[PDB]
């Protein structure tokens, strides 16, 4: 019994720009059990309707899951991606870099 | 490459306290995921998850389905017979978990076949390559493969990895031909992150890219600076396409020494990319 | 295709 904590990027599906719908994704791998509460959120709040990918895993046996929203960039709305899992004391944060 | 492959996945979990272990699948061709199965479904089922593969009929759906079933109960009787082998008490949680299936090459000829299984992340048991023999990792396994050479389990597997598996995988990429046996190419740019008054960052992208297989790397002098450079791991766009990038830290003014590369099955021929400001 | 549903571990 071995645990592994996840690895998280947060990005878009595609280049960002103010004003045009796009899809924001919280990408986590990496770990172990497959265990793994996993919010998108905007301003700090946690957004409501966000969907994932079916839990698969990977060459060495630690999972991966793909969540992901619709959403529309602005130069105001900051957006981030909180993890918890069995591996991590508090909930990890990783906001989106915008500026990649 | 214009070789192929067939995936399931198939993990199994124990929760006490919390009803029986859950049971899920999915099923890959290459990077594709095209079917799955969850047994905390209302209605449990095989269920489509790409558009080539829902022309398939009922009897297709419904014997996916009923060895879904099956397994459901028989990964539940795997997970008691586990903890049992382990000694482990009834109160933890333990996962299992089984990818199997088949390579073929450009000619729909089988390159190898696969199946291993793992328990509690840590490898278990493993058909050998020869199709015939197993590989079990400890005492535990080992009982796993007395049973398994009692029941005939791997010559069962080398009917199943020659068989049903390359002709049902040589059907999936004729039905998805247009994005099987589509390669997009990687969409690439070299971004410019200034860090300090002696430092900056380059940063080499790959977008929109499949299947997931792709190498970045970064040059300088035409050597590899692969000790230097920080990878993230290639990533999914949601679309089908995946995402990656390759990052250096050079000395300010050095920036034409520096080179990225990319190879892709999408690519004509690599490519050489550097900084233009 | 899946494999039929085998002998428990
Ligand atoms: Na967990
Ligand atoms: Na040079």
């Amino acid at each position: 019994m071995i645990q592994r904590t996840p690895k998280i990027q947060v990005y878009s599906r595609h280049p960002a720009e103010n004003g045009k719908s796009n899809f924001l994704n919280c990408y986590v791998s990496g770990f172990h059990p497959s265990d793994i509460e996993v919010d998108l959120l905007k301003n700090g709040e946690r957004i409501e309707k966000v969907e994932h990918s079916d839990l698969s895993f990977s060459k060495d046996w630690s999972f991966y899951l793909l969540y992901y929203t619709e959403f529309t960039p602005t130069e105001k709305d900051e957006y981030a991606c909180r993890v918890n899992h069995v591996t991590l004391s508090q909930p990890k944060i990783v906001k989106w870099d915008r500026d990649m | 490459m214009g070789s192929h492959s067939m995936r399931y996945f198939y993990t199994a979990m124990s929760r006490p306290g919390r009803g029986e272990p859950r049971f899920i699948a999915v099923g890959y061709v290459d990077d594709t995921q095209f079917v799955r199965f969850d047994s905390d479904a209302a209605s449990p089922r095989m269920a489509p998850r790409a558009p080539w593969i829902e022309q398939e009929g009922p009897e297709y759906w419904d014997r996916e389905t009923q060895i879904s079933k099956t397994n459901t109960q028989t990964y539940r009787e795997s997970l008691r017979n586990l903890r049992g082998y382990y000694n482990q008490s009834e109160a933890g949680s333990h996962t299992l978990q089984r990818m199997y299936g088949c390579d073929v090459g450009p000619d729909g000829r089988l390159l190898r076949g696969h199946d291993q299984s793992a328990y509690d992340g840590k490898d278990y048991i493993a058909l050998n390559e020869d199709l015939s023999s197993w590989t079990a990792a400890d005492t535990a396994a080992q009982i796993t493969q007395r049973k398994w050479e009692a029941a005939r389990e791997a010559e069962q597997w080398r009917a199943y990895l020659e068989g049903l598996c390359v002709e049902w995988l040589r059907r999936y990429l004729e039905n998805g031909k247009e994005t099987l046996q589509r390669a997009d190419p990687p969409k690439t740019h070299v971004t410019h992150h200034p860090i300090s008054d002696h430092e900056a960052t380059l940063r080499c992208w790959a977008l929109g890219f499949y299947p997931a297989e792709i190498t970045l790397t970064w040059q300088r002098d035409g050597e590899d600076q692969t000790q230097d450079t920080e990878l993230v791991e290639t990533r999914p766009a949601g679309d089908r396409t995946f995402q990656k990038w390759a990052a250096v830290v050079v000395p300010s003014g050095e920036e034409q020494r520096y080179t990225c590369h990319v190879q892709h099955e999408g690519l004509p021929k690599p490519l050489t990319l550097r900084w233009e400001p | 295709t899946v494999a039929a549903s085998g002998h428990s571990y």
